[PDB]
């Protein structure tokens, strides 16, 4: 009850395995990385 | 930790998988194990 203001799209989403928000997921999807370097999985 | 705190140390093999060090077996006494722990860093 934030006086009618909405923060759902920027607050964490518990459903996903990662606790990123909707917009954070959008940003991570948009930016593409290279040379992961994660035990060369 | 600090040298005067203790002479005990731990060794991290960056980007190395915990099977390669046993496979190899430079000091190698630490390769015996009993404390091997695979992390995302090595
Ligand atoms: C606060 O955050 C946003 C907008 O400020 C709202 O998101 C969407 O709001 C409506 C009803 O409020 C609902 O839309 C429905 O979502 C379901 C689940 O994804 C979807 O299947 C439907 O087709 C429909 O789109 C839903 O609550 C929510 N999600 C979507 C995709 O729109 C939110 O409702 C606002 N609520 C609060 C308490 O602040
Ligand atoms: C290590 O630093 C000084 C000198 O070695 C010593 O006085 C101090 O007690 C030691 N620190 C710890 C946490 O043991
Ligand atoms: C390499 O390390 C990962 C854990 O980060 C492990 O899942 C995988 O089995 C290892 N690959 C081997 C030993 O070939």
């Amino acid at each position: 009850d934030f006086g009618g203001f909405n923060f759902s799209q920027i607050l964490p989403d518990p459903s996903k395995p990662s606790k990123r928000s909707f917009i954070e997921d959008l940003l991570f999807n948009k930016v593409t990385l290279a040379d992961a370097g994660f035990i060369k999985q | 930790p600090g040298t005067n705190t203790s002479n005990q140390v731990a060794v991290l093999y960056q980007g190395v998988n915990c099977t390669e060090v046993p496979v190899a077996i430079t000091w190698r006494v630490y390769s015996t194990g009993s404390n091997v722990f695979q992390t995302r860093a090595g």
